[PDB]
Order: structure tokens, then sequence, then C-alpha cells
RNA sequence: UCAUGUUCACAUACCAAACGGCGCGCG
DNA sequence: GTCCTATCGATCTTCGGAAGAGATTCAGAG
DNA sequence: CTCTGAATCTCTTCCCGCGCGCCGTAGGAC
């Protein structure tokens, strides 16, 4: 997987998406926590995109 | 030819450019443009920094990869101090301000 | 140190001095046998710091124990290395000296505050004459330079009683003398003193610039300095070459003149020389300290080589190869690497390529942080090794560290967002960069030996934001234009057109087939040709009113390959899109409308499908080429044989000199145009001509299987203009100057040229190859000057909340709709509420985004003018909202707040900019503007109007076409008539403007005479004549003042009125007029009383944007009401314009040789056009104002991109003219605090009257003006992002003086000192910053 | 995020303590003695309450982390409930001698947490001996009950919102130590000196320590929505 | 039921290539 | 041969850029 | 007698990358 716009369709603003993925896989990579989608062992990049397709994040977690 | 790193100039601290010397590709004055036409203002600040010019932050960067820490701290270009003490080794009084 | 402004002011010497960590003293560097720098020396180490890492000269300390203790062997002190970089030292001048920059800037900042000429002040600071002060009880001037024959005068004409000096200490004396505020206060005063502008202006700016030394800090004696700063060393560092050589480095040969000048200088001013002798030495040392600061301001730049001159301070500053275009803006960069690319064929549109040697030595350090996180290695020092090693494992770890790591490759130059894009990297064994076949298109790029850089981006942001933004899967439609980019590459299209077609004989013809799969089976067993007829049973799919799939299944009628083809659609299209022989346009439409229909995601999929099965069939296709199949129609003899004749018949007249030399070649060239013609219209026939064949009895035509013309046809390659010249005719030839040769290339390339067509061949390649290598640099000064004026735009409202806008049409023009309303309109927002075609029904709320379903219902209905917000309405202060932007382009939806539109446009015009050069007909009614007219004795409206226009509509509703017609045109329809198309509508003269009475009488002369007035011509073709009547050129005031006049005549001594008018029938005769209506005439309503006879590519669009005056500004009226001669032409003419009500007395000199379009009687309007040729914006602005030259501008550089076919959307035009008219001009400061008369950015006033009007007091009022970008962008508010474009010694001594300051808002301004752009991902941050506040 | 005083009277938080064991720095926040046991004063409760809310939303807002302390048994599911609910850090069980002071051996002491979770779950080592497997668990379970709120916080708290101060006492003469501000519920009992944000109020009834534990999760998570 | 124990003596310690013309060439 | 000091303070910097705009210089006159 | 027109001068700008190739203070005095 690789086009985002499904999960642009949850954050309705594209440059949201950004702070937010990146939030969060920063919470991953260095806060320490795991992901609430199943992980293939993708980078944190594509870990927090498809924490996004759950629909389990916004910007208040 | 590619380069992750090696050598960097001696008046601004930039890459050397070459295959003859083991340089680094110019992100030139289009190329950045483009980057602001994009929404990408990330990946901006590094390439003209991190990966570039602010002689702390490019060692805080390579450690920081090698611990595979994915974090930057961006810090200031070099280079612009350049400018600063450049100018103001005219008459005019260039400063940095605060508020 | 963090900061969050920046400020320059001029330094003081007590601040240069603090800046000082030493006082330089000797002319030299390092020693010349050993290379310690030598003391006191401009590098010695105790002055700047020490030169190793962390230890100290003289060799007594060597430890960090000792870190900043100051030895007393040499005194060096023991500290950081690092900062031998940034401490500066000081040369005390023994005299002051003036500084070239405020010497010799725009005006001068010396001169302009003294008011004393520039070259004045370098005759006295070059010591060619003194300078009076503190004149006293002489006969003697304030400033007043001085001969010294005239000073020797003084010396005994008068004592002591009063000064005079020479050199820099005089003036420095003389700003020293300002009484700064008190001048100002004055000066404001006597600005009044006068009305006379020629003054007013240039004092305005001395009482500018007197203010904004007082606002400042800023004192004028530092103007002239007195310490000299020096560069830190390291900044100018004197390195060795090749053996015991020091590189020229060229600053330290400048300081080192200054220092010996110096030296010597103290030397003699302290053993007491005579004025003579310091004269010299004090003029040799201005004169040197000028080379320090900006080589070459001097009469010359001085040079120490074969004329090379040294590149001094302010050389490294501005421009191409210094700092701010070298090294800030724009700077090279690690982990990066080029190589050539070369095509992937098996690419998914995802990814690329890129060698394994290339990503081992790109992703080291990533390659360390997996043998560490591997514990294989021990840390960096093992790992690098078991890199170098290149050991089996390496790889798999490579494999992993790569596997999803977005890597972003551009070529350059890269003229447009789409010139850089992310690709996710898979490992090649070879060298080249696996490039993805259709995104070649995007970059331009050709698979010719074309390199490319890659760049790895480290972060997580950065892979964060290259997968979110720069992936080439999110990038399928232009940023321009709402086109795909993903358009099929050549051979894609040549396989899906060969795929497609139908051929009426093949094997296994006719048959019935129960889908798709068996056609394919029947396909690739050899059982069926691909291109054969067939029947299959379908289905489709369609998704519903909800977005629901509805499936279907049917018969349909079609061939094997349209089957096969159906097999790769997405299950929602329907199939009416593939049953058709696909070519170029067909198939881009096919992919647009899977976007249209399904969206991104299935449509990046769709296209990379597409891409293999183009390439696949293509391939079975064996499409070759080959000269056999070059096809000549043979009537291509006949057709010369018959037009040479023809010719020489032309040719034969010329013989008998029975047609005129100009006649017979502009005949003969139409002769030769008459052959072409037929010759490409005979070859286009002939190669569908050669494909006949058996119905199984019987032969018959079908569509042509010749190779070429499969290209053609298909759109793959070579349309009609190349195979028209490959087996056609070659045609007609032009020359260098363009004219046209008189005998064309009558051959092709399927044949020989023989030497004289070819050689008059290349007068047309060489010049086409001349404009592209001399046009690429234009185009790039083009897009840099329109970067750097929109760069300051940014998103930043969702809606302004303005109900104004502009109004949106068909252009209509030259006839017949050159684009529709659905080009123009499709995206914007309206501005006010769309009404049905009628009345009092709405159909579109007032602020609802026209997308698609909403233009085509606009369609639906006779709508015909629409009004839309744009950005140059937008009333957000220090930005634009997002509805009055509109629809992104590359997104369909609204624009998110924050995206850089500014940039974006900019890049959007420049794009295309390589693609410019350097060097009635349907039935309809009658609608007129303007028109007022009067009906003849035969009953026919004739046209008594000027800037008439003529419109046309049709009967289902809708205008359609659009004409101008001249003023004493009949309209052959008039009335509200209906009239066939081609039915000549209006007939004029085309030769000369005529005039024409309203009233019916008996006609003199009046006041006018023979000889004086007019001229008793004979008329040599008749001996009976028409007079002449003279110009004013030909005849004194004596005939000039004598105006010459046809007034209708009654003995009642006035006509018959028209109701309410007073004005009797009296007309007027211009010069070079003809006139036949003499005395005792009887004049019909529409008689003549007499007639009077008679651009670029590129170009004609940056000197659009730079606001150029024409060359032939026509001149537009003002004010309103009636036009009046003034005083005839002597010197000039000029010419008068009097209203219903108010001002009478406006005139104006004029030109005489653009011939007026009114005389004396005309009823006229600010804007309306008194001579022809182009507008002029600045005028138009003033006349019809900000929208009307919105609306000039766009069209007007719009025709230049429709004619060379480009398209781009309009709102990236306003976006330009929103910048180019952000400053405005004070006419009432009110009660506002501006000057009388002020220029400010537009802003800023209107953010001053809004509160000031909540205040109640009387806000300022101002005409908005409009500067060209190229002046536009250096009155920015904010030097750094100015001074880094162009002219920098300008705007930086300018921003000097005014010690101004910078806020860094915008985006250049924050790319130079390298921070978050406060645009998209970095906007968002600064809003919320902004917001938590 | 505010509270009512109908719903906080419904609770019970103006009970108290008996008025034997109430503390006179204590005295200023109490009404009166019924039946010989303090009640609060929730007058001077309610905007006392208020004020430290309005502290922690906008601690939360710029995105500080509160570490919830809370070890009596009855209120400990009840604490990391909310803790979690807020995506907040919180200790349940006994709070370990310097945990914050300490905090370079009990970030050893979460790593090592860390470690035999993911050998746990993740590892499917398989190996186990049944000794080894029973050891490792042992030691995951026991970590997990001390150290299982905070093994995400990573560094240290930013404020630390405490149930009870008498109860615990160690913890906020840590955050003292080194200048973490304190949100403490304090009885009548307890001493509030040492509390930076005192809230009079109920530390024992488990509905009145739910009621605040909501409301101080409802404020964060205003804070972090912002 | 269980008394006594000669004298004097205790050590460590503050390091991996730089900058400008002139050209040719690629795009 | 090496070290120190200075430049055409007894010539001649190239005509083959256009432009495009400003600063600065001059008309016909009230 | 200098006021708005116009007239001659200088200053400033001229694509992005890239790769080679070479070439790199002098003269005089002690
Ligand atoms: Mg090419
Ligand atoms: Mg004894
Ligand atoms: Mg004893
Ligand atoms: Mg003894
Ligand atoms: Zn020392
Ligand atoms: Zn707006």
């Amino acid at each position: 997987r690789v086009t985002v716009q499904d999960a642009v369709e949850k954050i309705g603003n594209r440059f949201d998406l950004v702070l937010v993925a990146a939030r969060r896989a920063r919470q991953m990579q260095v806060g320490g926590k795991d992901p609430l989608v199943p992980e293939e062992n993708d980078k944190t990049t594509v870990i927090a995109l498809r924490e996004i397709e759950e629909g389990l994040i916004n910007n208040q977690i | 030819h590619a380069r992750s790193t090696g050598s960097y100039s001696l008046v601004t601290q930039q890459p050397l450019g070459g295959k003859a010397q083991f340089g680094g590709q110019r992100f030139g004055e289009m190329e950045v443009w483009a980057l602001e036409a994009y929404g990408a203002a990330y990946t901006l600040q590094e390439m003209l920094t991190v990966k570039s010019d602010d002689v702390n932050g490019r060692t805080k960067m390579y450690k920081n990869i090698v611990d595979g820490n994915h974090q930057m701290e961006p810090g200031m270009p070099e280079s612009f101090n350049v400018l600063l003490k450049e100018i103001r080794s005219l008459g005019i009084n260039i400063e940095l301000e605060d508020e | 140190e963090e900061f969050d402004a920046i400020k320059i002011a001029l330094a003081s010497p007590d601040m240069i001095r603090s800046w000082s960590f030493g006082e330089v003293k000797k002319p030299e560097t390092i020693n010349y046998r050993t290379f310690k720098p030598e003391r006191d020396g401009l590098f010695c180490a105790r002055i700047f710091g020490p030169v190793k890492d962390y230890e100290c000269l003289c060799g007594k300390y060597k430890r960090l124990k000792h870190r900043g203790v100051i030895c007393e062997k040499c005194g060096v002190e023991v500290t950081q290395t690092k900062v031998r970089r940034e401490r500066m030292g000081h040369i005390e001048l023994a005299s002051p000296t003036a500084h070239i920059w405020f010497l010799k800037s725009l005006p001068s900042r010396i001169g302009l505050l003294l008011d004393m000429p520039l070259r004045d002040i370098e005759r006295v600071l070059y010591f060619e004459s003194y300078v009076v002060i503190e004149g006293g009880m002489t006969n003697l001037e304030r400033q007043q330079i001085l001969t010294e024959e005239q000073y020797l005068d003084a010396l005994e004409e008068f004592g002591d009683e009063f000064d005079a000096k020479m050199g820099a200490e005089a003036i420095q004396a003389l700003l020293k003398s300002m009484d700064l505020e008190q001048e100002c206060e004055q000066l404001r005063e006597e600005l009044n003193e006068t009305n006379s502008e020629t003054k007013r202006k240039k004092l305005t700016k001395r009482i500018k610039l007197l203010e904004a030394f007082v606002q400042s800090g800023n004192k004028p004696e530092w103007m002239i300095l007195t310490v000299l700063p020096v560069l830190p060393p390291d900044l100018r560092p004197l390195v060795p070459l090749d053996g015991g050589r020091f590189a020229t480095s060229d600053l330290n040969d400048l300081y080192r003149r200054v220092i010996n000048r110096n030296n010597r200088l103290k030397r003699l001013l302290d053993l007491a020389a005579p004025d003579i002798i310091v004269r010299n030495e004090k003029r040799m040392l201005q004169e040197a300290v000028d080379a320090l600061l900006d080589n070459g301001r001097r009469g010359r730049a001085i040079t120490g080589s074969n004329k090379r001159p040294l590149k001094s301070l302010a050389d490294m500053i501005k421009g191409k190869q210094g700092r701010f275009r070298q090294n800030l803006l724009g700077k090279r960069v690690d982990y990066s690497g080029r190589s050539v690319i070369t095509v992937g064929p098996y690419l998914r549109l995802h990814q690329c390529g890129l060698p394994k040697k290339m990503a081992l030595e790109l992703f080291k350090p990533f390659i360390y942080g997996k043998l560490e996180l591997r514990g294989l290695a021990t840390t960096i020092k093992a790992a690098k090794k078991m890199v170098e090693r290149e050991e089996a494992v390496v790889w798999d770890i490579l494999d992993e560290v790569i596997r999803e790591h977005p890597v972003l490759l551009n070529r350059a130059p890269t003229l447009h967002r789409l010139g850089i894009q992310a690709f996710e990297p898979v490992l090649i064994e070879g060298k080249a960069i696996q490039l993805h076949p259709l995104v070649c298109a995007a970059y331009n790029a050709d698979f010719d030996g074309d390199q490319m850089a890659v760049h790895v981006p480290l972060t997580l942001e950065a892979q964060l934001e290259a997968r979110a933004l720069m992936m080439s899967t999110n990038n399928i439609l232009s940023p321009a234009n709402g086109e795909p980019i993903i358009v099929p590459s050549q051979d894609v299209v040549l396989g899906l057109y060969y795929m497609t077609r139908d051929c009426v004989n093949a094997k296994g013809e006719g048959m019935v087939l129960t889908g798709p799969k068996e056609a394919e089976r029947l396909y690739r067993s050899g059982l069926a040709s691909l291109h054969a007829r067939v029947k299959v049973r379908i289905t489709e799919y369609e998704k519903d009113a909800n977005g629901e799939l509805v499936a279907k299944t049917s018969l349909k009628d079609t061939t094997v390959g349209r089957a096969i083809l159906w097999m790769i659609v997405p299950k929602g299209l329907p199939y009416s899109i593939v049953n058709q022989a696909l070519g170029k346009k067909a198939i881009s439409k096919m992919l647009n409308t899977c976007y249209r229909i399904l969206g991104l995601k299935p449509t990046v999929i769709f296209a990379d499908q597409i891409m293999y099965t183009g390439f696949a069939y293509a391939a079975r296709s064996g499409a070759s080429v080959g000269i056999d199949d070059m096809v000549i129609p043979e009537k291509k003899h006949e057709i010369i044989s018959e037009a040479e004749a023809e010719v020489a018949e032309i040719q034969e007249q010329f013989q008998s000199g029975l047609v005129t030399a100009g006649e017979r070649y502009n005949k003969v060239i139409d002769i030769w145009a008459a052959a072409n013609d037929r010759v490409s219209k005979a070859m286009m026939d002939n190669l569908q001509t050669e494909t006949v064949i058996n119905r199984d009895g019987q032969e018959e035509k079908q569509v042509s299987f010749n190779s070429i013309y499969m290209m053609a046809d298909s759109g793959a390659r070579g349309s009609a203009a190349q195979i028209r010249q490959l087996a056609g005719m070659r045609g007609l030839m032009a020359k260098p100057d363009g004219s046209i040769i008189e005998t064309p290339i009558t051959a092709n390339f399927r044949e020989g040229l023989n030497v004289l067509q070819y050689f008059i061949s290349t007068h047309g390649a060489r010049k086409g190859l001349a404009d592209t290598a001399l046009k690429t640099a234009n185009s790039g000064y083009l897009t840099r000057r329109l970067v750097d004026v929109a760069q300051d735009l940014v998103v930043t409202e969702d809606d302004c909340g303005t109900h104004e806008g502009i109004m949106m049409t068909p252009v209509i023009e030259g006839g017949d709709v050159k684009e529709p309303l659905r080009d123009r309109v499709l995206g914007r927002v309206t501005a006010e509420d769309v009404l049905k075609p009628g009345t009092a029904d709405i159909l579109v709320p007032r602020n609802t985004l026209l997308h698609e379903q909403w233009c085509d219902l606009l369609e639906e209905n006779s709508v015909d003018a629409v009004k839309v917000r744009s950005v140059v309405s937008c009333d957000t202060d220090f930005g634009v909202c997002a509805h009055c932007y509109g629809r992104d382009l590359a997104r369909g939806h609204i624009i998110n707040k924050g995206e850089a539109i500014g940039v974006i446009a900019a890049q959007s015009i420049g794009e295309p900019g390589t693609q410019l050069t350097m060097r009635v007909k349907n039935k309809g009614s009658i609608k007129l503007s303007n028109v007022k007219s009067v009906v003849n004795s035969s009953g026919k409206l004739v046209i008594t109007s000027r800037n008439t226009e003529l419109k046309l509509i049709d009967e289902f509703g809708r205008t359609k076409e659009s004409y101008k017609v001249p003023y004493g045109a009949v309209l052959a329809k008039g009335d509200g008539e209906q009239v066939a198309g081609g039915e000549t509508v209006a007939n004029w003269d085309p030769h000369t403007m005529p005039v024409i009475t309203e009233v019916s009488g008996f006609v003199r002369f009046t006041d006018m005479i023979d000889g004086q007035t007019i001229t008793r011509q004979t008329d040599e073709l008749t001996g009976l004549s028409s007079l002449v009547v003279l110009d004013s050129a030909e005849r004194t005031a004596g005939g000039k003042d004598l105006r010459p006049a046809l007034k209708i005549v009654d003995a009642q001594g006035n006509d018959v009125l028209i109701p309410g008018t007073d004005m009797p029938a009296q007309y007027f005769l211009p010069g070079k007029a003809i006139v036949q209506l003499e005395d005792g005439v009887q004049i019909s309503s529409g008689d003549t009383l007499a007639r009077i006879p008679q651009t670029g590519g590129l170009p004609r669009v940056a000197d659009l944007f730079e606001a150029r005056r024409p060359k032939e500004p026509a001149i537009l009226a003002e004010i309103s009401g009636i036009v009046s001669f003034g005083k005839e032409t002597k010197g000039k003419r000029r010419l008068v314009i009097t209203p219903v009500d108010g001002s009478d007395p406006y005139e104006e000199m004029i030109p005489k040789w653009r011939q007026l379009n009114v005389f004396e009687g005309e009823r006229v309007e600010r804007g309306d056009v008194i001579s022809d040729g182009p507008e002029a914006p600045h005028d138009i602005l003033r006349l019809r104002g900000v929208h009307a030259v919105t609306r000039y501008i766009v069209n007007e550089v719009q025709d230049v991109y429709r004619l060379q076919g480009v398209k781009i959307n309009d709102k990236h035009i306003e976006v330009i003219v929103r910048q180019m008219l952000r400053k405005a001009t004070i006419v009432n400061a009110g009660s506002s605090d501006f000057l009388e008369g002020e220029q400010v950015e537009y802003s800023r006033v209107k953010i001053a009257n809004r509160e000031l009007e909540a205040n109640g007091k009387v806000g300022a009022t101002y005409s908005r003006d409009l500067l060209g970008i190229t002046k536009a962008s250096l009155a920015t508010e904010s030097f750094i992002s100015a001074a880094s474009f162009q002219e920098t010694t300008r705007v930086l001594t300018e921003a000097a003086v005014a010690g101004k300051r910078d806020e860094l808002r915008g985006l250049k301004e924050n790319v130079i000192v390298g921070r978050l752009i406060p645009a998209g991902t970095g906007y968002a941050y600064h809003q919320d910053r902004m917001r938590r506040r | 995020a505010t509270v009512s005083m109908r719903d906080m009277l419904k609770a019970g938080v103006h009970f108290g303590h008996q008025t034997r064991y109430w503390n006179p720095k204590m005295k200023p926040f109490i009404f009166g003695a019924r039946n010989k046991v303090h009640i609060i004063n929730l007058e001077k409760t309610v905007p006392m309450f208020n004020e430290a809310l309005a502290e922690l939303n906008k601690i939360a807002s710029r995105k500080g982390k509160i570490l919830f302390v809370g070890t009596k048994r009855a209120a400990s599911e009840a604490v990391k409930d909310a803790a979690l609910s807020c995506d907040q850090f919180f200790v349940n069980h006994r709070w370990l001698g310097g945990m914050l002071t300490n905090w370079k051996t009990v970030r050893q002491s979460i790593k090592r947490l860390k470690d035999l979770e993911t050998q746990s779950q993740d590892g499917t080592f398989d190996k186990l001996t049944k000794k080894e497997a029973l050891m490792r668990t042992r030691e995951l379970e026991k970590l997990e009950n001390s150290l299982g709120g905070i093994k995400d916080m990573g560094g240290l708290p930013d404020a630390l919102f405490v149930i009870d101060a008498d109860h615990e006492h160690i913890a906020i003469k840590e955050a003292n130590n080194l200048g973490i501000p304190v949100f403490a519920i304090v009885d009548t009992n307890s001493d509030p000196d040492g509390v930076d944000f005192v809230i009079p109020g109920n530390d024992d009834a488990i509905r009145a320590v739910t009621l605040y534990l909501g409301a101080v999760a409802a404020t964060v998570r205003e804070g972090r929505s912002q």
C-alpha cells in the first residue's frame, strides 16, 4: 500500500495527515508504543498510515 | 556517482561538487521552488540544512541514523552565518533579532 | 542563537570596534618559508584565535585543562579553533573615508541628504576641489564646492571667518553639520512652496530620507568609515596548492592594499608632510578602500593578472556567483547521486530501480543502523569494514533497509512541481537508473542519455512527506490544467490502436463467444485474429445514484481485441469507451474518465495495465517501418506539371509588363500553395486508399494498415505535418528575414533533395535551433522573475467574506468562440447568486463551487455570463482565502488552507515557456454595443459611434459571434433582424475614416479660403477634382486657427432640432481630408461630407507582466462629456476634454501622426479610445479599474498560449496580477498618519482604514498602482527577500539607511535562514503556534 | 471540564475522616463535624478543583505528560482505566521508592520489562524448558504490575495527579524534590503542604474517586483535542 | 562456685582533496 | 639567487548588446 | 528665468544541471 488518499478521507486537511502520521510514528519509534494495526515489519512510515485505515487515530491521541 | 558523506568546502561547509571529488549533487535553486510547490516543508528544511550545512545537525543526524532514531535537530546553516559576517564586514550592522 | 527577526543598520565606529578582537597593523598574512601566520597580520592567531584544533601557537599549552588561558610567550588564547572563523578585527584608518556604497547607489544617499550633486561630492572625495563650511562673515555658501583657485582667493579675500576642507573629512563635517530634524521640518513645509511636480517628488524622496535617518537610531556621519572591519580569516583562507604556493586569495590582496596605504598615511601624517603629499596618499587610500568594498564601481576595476578584476566583498554578496544565489537559496547536499536513466518497462508505476552500487553507497548510515541492530557488527568501526568488504550478508540487509524507503528523483532543469517526484526503489544489477516509462513524459526525460539525480530523504518526516505528497501515484494530474500527465507513451497507444482496429477480412471472423477469456484462448491459440469482428457476451458495471454497483450483461458486437482489452478495465466503466479503434486522444479521455468515475486508486493501476498491454500487443504487431511503405501519390507528378505552367502564366504577364512586381510574386506563392494542398490531400487519400480486400466475393475498402499511417492515425508520433513532408511535398520555405521563397521544395524526404533544396532547408532548421538555444535563457529568467514575485502568497483563510468578483463568458472573438465557458468557470466559486436564464429563479447558491456536475448543468442552460470570485478580489490581508482561489487543479476539490499557490502559479506559467518562440459565419441575430446610429434617406442604418461592437445571438438563446465595426459603417441588417450564415451583415470603407451628417440641408466652406485652408486641386485622373484640405503641418495659424468647417445651413439660421438639443448641425474637417462637397451642395442624412485615408512570441508576455508601456500607446480618453481642441499643432497639438459638469479645463499634449478617433464634437468617457494602437495597463487601471486590468491581462496573455496550443488555467495568471498591484498611492491622507502623499503597501493602508473607520475618523484614499514584477518584487516590504533577488547593492543599502527590520513572514526568507517555510506542512505548524497564543 | 456541586454531594466527597485523625493544616478546608466525622467544605472545594483542572488542561493542550498516582486497591482499577482512557501514564500499584528521583535505575527496569514482554509475545521462541518460561513470566508479571503504566512514558512527567497525599506521600516528596507540579486530592487527615494544587475531597470513597478521575480525564482529553 | 592477662608500637590521605577564469560537450 | 615591495605618479583597458530603466541635461516659453 | 516636455549618460539583467581539459605575482636590489 502507498496512496494515502483513504487516510486523507479521515484527516480532511492532508497537512494534518503528515503531522499526525509523524506524531504517531514517533510514539512508535521513540515513545516505545506499538501499533493497533497488525504490523508486518513495515516501516513506521507505513504502519502509521495503516493505523489511519483502522480509523482509530486523530491528533487527540 | 553517489555520496553518503565525505568532504566539505572550507569557506562554507557545504559539500564538494564533482566526481573527481566525492561530491554531493546540487539541490539547486529550481529544485527548492519545486519542493515549495508541494506542501513539503520538512523535506526542504532537511535538504538545505541537516543534509547540507548545519555543522552540528549533520553529525547529530548521522548518529541518529545509525541509531535508527529517525529524528533531526535543524539549527541554522553556517553559510548564512557567513553571509552575516560578509555583510558585517561592510560597515553595515546586520544582526539577528529576538522578538 | 535563537532569533525571530532580522535588523539592519549603519554601524557606528564604537560598534565596529566592539566587534573587534584586535586591530590589524601589518600588511601581511603568513611567512614565506615556514607557514606560521605573521603576528598582527591578517591572520594573527592572537587577534582572531588559535590555528590548532584546541591547542596554542606558542606551544606552551596543549590540553583542555588550560582552556581559556592566554599565554605570555606570544599572547594567543587557547580555545576552540572553530572560533577562529567567528571573530573579527578592525583597521583604524588614518583619515575618515567615504563608503562607496552610499556614494554611488541609485541616487547618492550622501548627496541626496546634503542636496549636493553626486559629481560634486565625488569632486571633493577624490580631492579635486574644496568644499566650504561654517562660512561666517564672508561671501560664501553652505556647501558650494570651490576650486583651489577659488580657495586661494578666499584665503586672502577673507581670513578664516569661514572654513573649507577637502576629502572625506569635509563631507563628514558637512554631515555632522546636519540640524537634521529642523531641516526636515522646514523642507516638509517648503514642499508646499510650489506645486512643481519636477521637484515635489524628488523632494518627497528627500523628506522621506531625512525622516528615516531620524526614526532609526542612525546618524549621518556613519556613512563615512573610520574603523574598517576586516573579515574573519577563515572566511578568506590562504590555502596552499600544488607545492609551496598560496592560492591568490583575492581579499587578502585588497586588505593588503589598504593597510599599506594606511601605514604610509600614518607615517606621512606624523612626519608632517605638506598638503600636496598628503592629498596624494589620502587620494590613494580612498581609492583603495574603494577597491575593498565594491571593486569596479571606481573608474576602473583593479587587477593582478591579465586584467582579471579581483573579487571584492560586494562581489561576494551579490548575484549569480555570490552567496544569495550560489550558497544560500540552493546548495549542495549529501546523500545524493546521479546516473544515466534508462527505461524499465516492468516497473509498477510507483517504483524505480536503482543500482545496487548506488543504494549501498547512499544508504550507508542506515546499513550501519542494521548491522549494530543485528549485533552482527560491533559498531561503526567494524560495520564500515564489513560494508567495504561487500560481504554476502550485506545485500540481505540492504534489501531490508530500502525495503520501503522512498527516494526522490529529479532531472534538471525542473520547471514544475512534477519535476521532482518520489519513488520506492527496487534494486538493480547494472548502473543506470531504471525509470518508469509513463513518468518520463512528466520530466521531459527523454531516454537518449539524459542523466537524472537521486536524493535520499533522511528523517521520518521527510519520508512521510515523500509518501504522502510526492509519490508518483499521487500526481496523476497536472498542477496547471485539469489534464492528466500520465498521458500514454507513443508505443503504448500504437499497440492499443493496433489491438482495437477492425479488419473486414480475418481468420475466425463472425463467430459468437461467451466472454473475454475464451476470446483470449481464441486469440492465443491462433484461432482468431485479434482485429477480427465478433459478437461476445459482455458484462459491465455501473455505480448508481448512491454509488453502489449495478452489474449488467448483454450480447455486444465487437472485435476479439476489444473483447480482450475489456478485460483490463476496472469494473465500473461502460464498455462504450472501449468499443472503438483507440488513439491517443481517445485513450487519454479513457483514462480521464476512469479517474472521473472510480478515482485515483483504480486509475493508477488501470494506467499500469494499459502500459503493459500496449507494449505487449505492440510487440506482436511487429509494427515496423520500411521504405516500401512511403506512399507517393502519382498525381503529384501531374500536379507540379500543371502548376508550373500556371506560374509561368504569371511569369509571361511579367515578361510583357502586364502585372506588377509585387503581384507576380504574391500570386505565384499562392499557386504553389494550391499545388501543395492538392499534393497533401492526394497523399492522405492514397494512404487511406492503399487498403482494399475481397469480402469473400468482390473487393471492399477499409482503414489502411499501412505502417506510417497507423502511426499518424493513432496519434503515436508524427501527424499530418510530418507525413506531409516525408512523402507529400516539403513545400514552401522561408528566407532568413522570414520572406517566402519563390520556388518551393517540391520534393520530399522519401525522394532526394538536390543540393539547393537541401541548402535552403537549413534556413529553416538552423533558425529553429538558434531559437531553442537562445530562448532557453529568457524563459528561465521569466520564471525566476515570477516565483520571485509570487512567493509571498499562501492560502490562509477559508473564506475572506467578499461578495465581489469578476464575470466569465466564452471568449467570443473573430466570429466564433475560441473557448467555451466550461473552460473558464469550471471549479471557481460563484461570486453572487446565479439565476436561471430569465428571471427570479436562482440556480446556484451564492458561494458554491461549480464542480463538473454544476458546469454540465450550466451547459444545460442558456447562461452566458457568470460572476465568480478571483484572487485579485479576495479581501484577505497578507494572503488569499481558499474559496476565492477555488479548485485545486491537482486535486479537484477545493484548495487546502496553507498551500503555496504563488509558487505553483509562477511555475505553471513558466513550464510552457520553452514552447513559445523568442523570434457572419452562422445564422443568428444582431446585437450591438455602444452603437448610436441614424438612418439615411434610403432608410439604411448607418453607424455614428466609434467604440462600436457587434454581437450575434443564436435563436436557441446564446451569443456565439462578435465583431468590431467602424464608425460610419452601415448595418445591412439592423433592427433586430435574423440573418443566415455568411449573409453579409455590414459594409464599410476599408481605406478611410468617413464623416457623415445627421441633418439634411445645404452646406458651405464656412470660415475657409483657398490657399489658406484648402487646395484647388485638379485630380490628374479626371481634371475635375475633390479638394485637399490643408494639413496643420502644411499651413500656418492663418489656416490652423482658421480650422475648416462644414456646418449644414438654412435661412432659419438653425437646423430642425432633435428634441432637447440646442446644438446646430455644425461639422468640421481634419487634416489630410478629401472634400467633394463644396458650397451650395444639398446634403442628405448619411452623406459622407469627407474621407480621411490612413506583437511576438514570448516577449509579448514578458513585456506584458513587466507592464512596459508599448512604443505606440493608444491615447485613451479621461473623465467624461465632450472633447474639444485646445491649441493647434506646432511642436505638437494640444487637445481637451470638457465634462457635462465640473472641471471643463482639462487639456493634453497629443502627437500629430496618430490619427484621431474624434475631432471636436464627440461624446467621450474615461476609457474611450482616441487613437488606435495597443493599450497600456497603467492607464487601464486608472480608467476602467483593477477588474478591467485583470480581464485585459488574462486575455492578452492567453492569446499567446492559445495560439501556440499550450493550456493554462486562468487563475494562475491572476495570482501574478494579484501581486503586480499590491502597492497603493495616497491621494487623501485623511486622518491617517501616512505622509500627505505616500506610496504604501495596500494591505497596510487597508488595515489602518478598517480600524479608523470603526473609529469613524476620515480614512485615507488612494489609487492602487500597477508595478511590473521586476519592480514589484524589489518593492517588497522585507529586504532579505528583495535583496536576494537582484540589484543587491541597491536594496541592501536603501534598507540600511532606513534601519529597516524584517519579520520573516513569507517563504523565501525562511528558506534563506533554513527553517520550516510557513507553507504546506510548515504552515500548519506556524498556524498551530499562532493559534496557541 | 467542570463538576457540579449536586454531583459532588451525591458522590459523597463532602464526607471526611474521623475528627481525631484530622490535620489542623486541613482545618481551613473543613466545614463541620457531623456525628464526630469531619465534613469538607465543598464551597471551597469546587473553585480549587476547577483551578487545578484548568492547569491540567493547559498542560495537556501543550502535550504535558500527566502521571496518575493511585495505589489504594479500591481506586487502583479506576485510576488505571482513567489514565489509559486519556492515553496517559499511571502507577496503580506500590510506588517504587525513587521512581522519579532514581529515574536512571527505574529506566533500566522499564527496559528489562519491555524486553521480557517483547520476548513473551513477539519472540515466539518456544524453547522455554518450562522453568525458564516460568521465571520469565514471573518477572514479566511483577514488572507489568509495578511499572506497566509508565512503560511507554519514556521520560519524567510534567505533572503528577495524586490520590491522597498522606497515602502516596513518598511520590509527593519525590515530585517536590524534582520540581514537578503536584495536583493532589487531600482528605482531612492528609497534609496539604507539599501539594501545589490541593483539591479537598474524599480519597476513600470509590464513587468520589471515580468522579475525580473522570473529570481529570475529560480535561486532559480536551487538551489533547485542542 | 568460674580470679588474672607487663611496656611501647596501625598502614594506606588528588586529524581524509578547493577556488577563479578559459574553453568543449551533454542535455 | 633570494627576498621584499609594488603596480602607465613619460599607456591606452576594444568597437560585434539590447534593453530598459533611471539620474541627470537641456527646449519654448509665461 | 527656470518650468514641464524631452535627451544622453550609466547601471543592471540575461536557464539549470553536468562532466571534463588546462592554468594559477613579478621585477628589482642586495
Ligand atoms: Mg534527451
Ligand atoms: Mg595481679
Ligand atoms: Mg591488658
Ligand atoms: Mg617506647
Ligand atoms: Zn600559548
Ligand atoms: Zn477571498
